[PDB]
């Protein structure tokens, strides 16, 4: 239905596709995303602010889920979404399929991290882009929901346990990736640990995988040649 | 400023995690300590009103002992046995136990507990050396930040 | 059974079979020796649900010791499981085992260095106040060992633990050192005598709060 | 252990002697009261069961899958089928 | 950019490749093959 | 001449090997013994110039009492107590923390360092046994040579 928000109904269709799989899964018994999103304390545009009818029925939207993984990363964590490209007048321009893919393709990735879909996950890790932070922040949301106080409870224990071998998983693809990069050339490798992400407010990769405590990307020859 | 060199700074950061079986060893040792202590003090100087010296006395030669210095000749000297073997000819009979009680004190704690933190001390280094190195790799770009 | 539901796991160890006298499967399996069984997760989970009784797991030695010490001005505050209220919190909180170990190790603590102060301060010509104190409080403990003998499962299995055998060389120094002062009150060789004995007393005091 | 003993500590610990034994005079002697307890349905020991049952069933298929999944079994299997191919080669050869 | 996006599906295939060189999956891929010719003689031996 | 043995020789350049981590030692508790030998020095003789007997009381007590020879008599000495229990009954308040800090120092360099030493030895001893011996019979021909 339609919202007097401008922003909630300026959202695609494939958005409202990803809160159809978010309402699927958060009305099954004692699942972990609908009382995440209870605990969260957001409100319908995910803002920490504390009407009733919206606030229920679309619960489960992109953007309120985004700011809930940006809590969850670090303090710094802003994903800047731009969903006037999906229009026809854009066509025209040459790199377009991509930046729509990679875009569908991360937010898509974020779902399948929350669900603990590993196989899913690193599929939509490959279509899009920015491989080694993305596997990084898989990490650091794996992590955090691991000892997060919403993931408490004896049925969700498995889970946990799932989550942690995941986020291992992913910081050995952010490793192995670095790794090829560094083996086929280092200078273009330093390049890319040093270039800043707009994603964490204009700050290195480094820096990012310091905030995610990855010990095993930090203690990589790579890093620490850059480090040195 | 050790943690920039590649022997002395995960050596540092073995030091701390080592820190812990060191904690442990205090906690056991510490029940020996204050048993003896208490035993030996009480032994040693019998029919005196409590105060700050029979506290000290408690906590000063025990945990001395255990480094090697046995305070003997001290001790003996303190009992008020005036025989050339030293515990003997005494003026009280329970007195002479002191050694005894010493006895089985350092071989708690020299015998069985120094060798314990040792064991502790092989196993926890071939257990946390290469999280010490990885540590010391992320302490490196914490250093240079 | 942990991996499908963890609940269901732990309502089936808790479960009372009648094939061996109405008791739990956890029991059956210390009955029966099995270390593998009593180590597993799922076990030591029940165990550990049993240990905090009706608590919630992430309460610290600090937090229980806390609200111990202050009971009207820490568990109200506090989420766990107004004379509806404030009893039933107080008959789940003083129920649980954790509680009971916490006292149990308080009170050995507060012997230990009473009657460490006992044995360093000097014997006076009559029994003390202390004395009689440390001689309710050992009898007591001497009824204690004798409620845990009667209701325990046989006298080898009580005697077979070592901190039984603690308790009993405990009472017995005590005793002994007791009736050797008690005997000639005014005598100092007497009072000498006493501290002798009451110096192997506190050695096996402070060696039996290791437990 | 400390689920049987008595809550109050060593000093006090004679009160509850004294009251547990006041307790066992009236229960052998007065008589005057009971003992209540809490017996288990039998629905929810179908349940446990029932759930029990289900998981030996799924450890049993678990444990046979990963034992098949092994390394010596599989180059066992892969053997025996080789022995068989060979058999199926001496009936076309035959056939032939 | 074009460099991460490369060098990603490069350690992808270098991974793929490792994992059907070890041991373990190369014995399962022999195995699954050699139902795969039972499955052949069984037609074989059935137009014979 | 040791070095054409099989039992003396590997033992040599597994000493040499030693070294490093003995030096480790040295530099982890040169950190302690200095720290602990200014504060010591300072607290038994205060209001005194600096002079050079200043500094070799700074080195010489704190690095042997790590060996085991407590001077307890020696600084009781002093520090000018004259109480029958040694660190009572001073003319000074401030030199009755000396048993402490050597408490402190002693648990630092005896407990931690000799056992986290005695940890790199083992450690050591196992890595480079081999290589010992491969250098070993390189040097048996630098002998023959
Ligand atoms: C398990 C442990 C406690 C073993 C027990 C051994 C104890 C009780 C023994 C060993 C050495 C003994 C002492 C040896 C010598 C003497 C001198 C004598 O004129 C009076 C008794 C006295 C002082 C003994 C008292 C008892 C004693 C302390
Ligand atoms: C192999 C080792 C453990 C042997 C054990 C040594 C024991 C049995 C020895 C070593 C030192 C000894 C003590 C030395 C001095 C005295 C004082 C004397 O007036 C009574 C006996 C008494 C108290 C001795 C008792 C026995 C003793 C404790
Ligand atoms: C099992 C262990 C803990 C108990 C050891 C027994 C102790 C309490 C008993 C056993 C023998 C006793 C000693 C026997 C003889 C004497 C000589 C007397 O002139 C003074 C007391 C003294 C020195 C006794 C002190 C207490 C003593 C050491
Ligand atoms: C973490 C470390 C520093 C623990 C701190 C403990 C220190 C500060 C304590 C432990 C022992 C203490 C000393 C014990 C006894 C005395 C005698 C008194 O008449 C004056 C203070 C003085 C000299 C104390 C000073 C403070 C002291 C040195
Ligand atoms: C288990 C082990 C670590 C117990 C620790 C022992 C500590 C607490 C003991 C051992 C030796 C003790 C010191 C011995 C002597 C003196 C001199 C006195 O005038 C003030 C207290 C002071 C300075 C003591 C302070 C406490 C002390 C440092
Ligand atoms: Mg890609
Ligand atoms: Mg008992």
């Amino acid at each position: 239905a339609k919202t007097n928000i401008t922003a909630l109904d300026e959202l695609p269709s494939f958005a409202l596709a990803i809160e159809e799989l978010y309402k699927r899964e958060a009305k099954k018994p004692h699942s972990h995303v609908q009382r995440l999103v209870s605990l969260s304390n957001t409100d319908v545009l995910g803002r920490h602010y504390r009407g009733r009818d919206l606030a229920n029925t679309r619960a489960y939207n992109v953007l309120r889920m985004d700011q809930i993984f940006a809590r969850l990363v670090s303090k710094d964590f802003s994903v800047n979404r731009d969903f006037t490209i999906y229009d026809s007048k854009y066509d025209k321009v040459p790199g377009i399929q991509f930046r729509r893919t990679a875009q569908a393709s991360h937010m898509l990735f974020l779902w399948a991290i929350c669900l603990d879909r590993f196989r899913m996950a690193r599929h939509f890790w490959l279509i899009g882009d920015q491989s080694i932070i993305n596997a990084l922040v898989a990490s650091r949301i794996l992590e955090r929901l691991s000892t997060h106080r919403a993931l408490q409870g004896p049925h969700l224990a498995e889970e946990r346990a799932k989550m942690q071998h995941n986020a291992k998983k992913f910081e050995e693809l952010a490793v192995g990736v670095l790794g090829e990069c560094h083996g086929s050339d280092s200078h273009m490798a330093s390049e890319m640990l040093h270039s800043k992400n707009d994603m964490f407010n204009k700050k290195n990769a480094i820096n990012i995988a310091y905030d995610a405590k990855s010990l095993a990307f930090l203690s990589h020859p790579a890093t620490q040649s850059v480090i040195n | 400023y050790y943690a920039l060199s590649k022997n002395l700074g995960p050596k540092l950061i073995m030091m701390m995690e080592m820190m812990k079986d060191v904690s442990t060893f205090v906690f056991l040792l510490l029940i020996f300590l204050i048993g003896y202590g208490v035993a030996a003090q009480s032994l040693l100087s019998p029919d005196e009103d409590f105060s700050s010296r029979t506290f000290i006395g408690v906590l000063f030669r025990p945990y001395f002992q255990i480094y090697g210095e046995l305070f003997l000749d001290d001790l003996n000297s303190e009992a008020n046995c005036l025989g050339d073997t030293p515990f003997t000819e005494c003026s009280r009979e329970t007195v002479r136990m002191v050694p005894f009680f010493l006895a089985v004190y350092i071989l708690g704690s020299n015998v069985l507990l120094v060798n314990l933190l040792i064991a502790m001390f092989n196993d926890t280094y071939m257990k946390v050396q290469e999280a010490a190195e990885d540590l010391w790799r992320k302490q490196n770009y914490e250093l240079c930040a | 059974c942990h991996g499908s539901d963890s609940h269901m796991a732990s309502e089936m160890l808790h479960s009372k079979n009648d094939m061996f006298n109405k008791k739990n499967a956890i029991n059956i399996a210390y009955d029966a020796k099995s270390l593998a069984f009593l180590s597993h997760p799922a076990t030591q989970s029940v165990i550990n649900a049993d240990w905090y009784g009706h608590l919630k797991s992430v309460t610290s030695f600090w937090a229980v010791l806390f609200a111990f010490f202050f009971p009207f001005f820490v568990l109200p505050f506090i989420n766990f499981s107004g004379a509806h209220r404030l009893r039933r919190k107080f008959a789940k909180f003083y129920s649980a085992p954790y509680t009971r170990f916490i006292s149990d190790l308080l009170s050995h603590f507060v012997l230990c260095v009473v009657t460490s102060y006992f044995v360093l301060d000097k014997l006076e010509d009559t029994i003390s106040a202390i004395e009689w104190i440390l001689l309710v409080w050992f009898v007591a403990l001497l009824l204690e060992e004798l409620r845990q003998m009667i209701f325990c499962d046989g006298i080898a299995e009580y005697i077979s633990d070592t901190w039984n055998r603690l308790d009993l060389i405990m009472i017995t120094l005590f005793f002994v050192g007791f009736f050797t002062h008690a005997s000639d009150p005014s005598n100092q060789d007497s009072k000498v005598v006493s501290k002798g004995i009451h110096a192997f007393l506190v050695v096996v005091l402070w060696l039996r709060f290791m437990r | 252990e400390y689920k049987d003993r008595p809550f109050l500590p060593a000093p006090f610990i004679l009160l509850a002697h004294v009251h547990m034994l006041f307790m066992r005079l009236l229960r052998l002697c007065g008589v005057h009261t009971q003992e209540h307890e809490k017996i288990q349905d039998d629905e929810t020991k179908r349940k446990i069961t029932t759930f029990e049952e289900l998981n030996t069933d799924k450890f049993l298929r678990r444990w046979e899958r990963e034992r098949q999944e092994m390394l010596e079994a599989r180059v066992k299997m892969t053997n025996d089928n080789v022995v068989q191919a060979m058999g199926m080669m001496d009936q076309l050869l035959e056939h032939m």
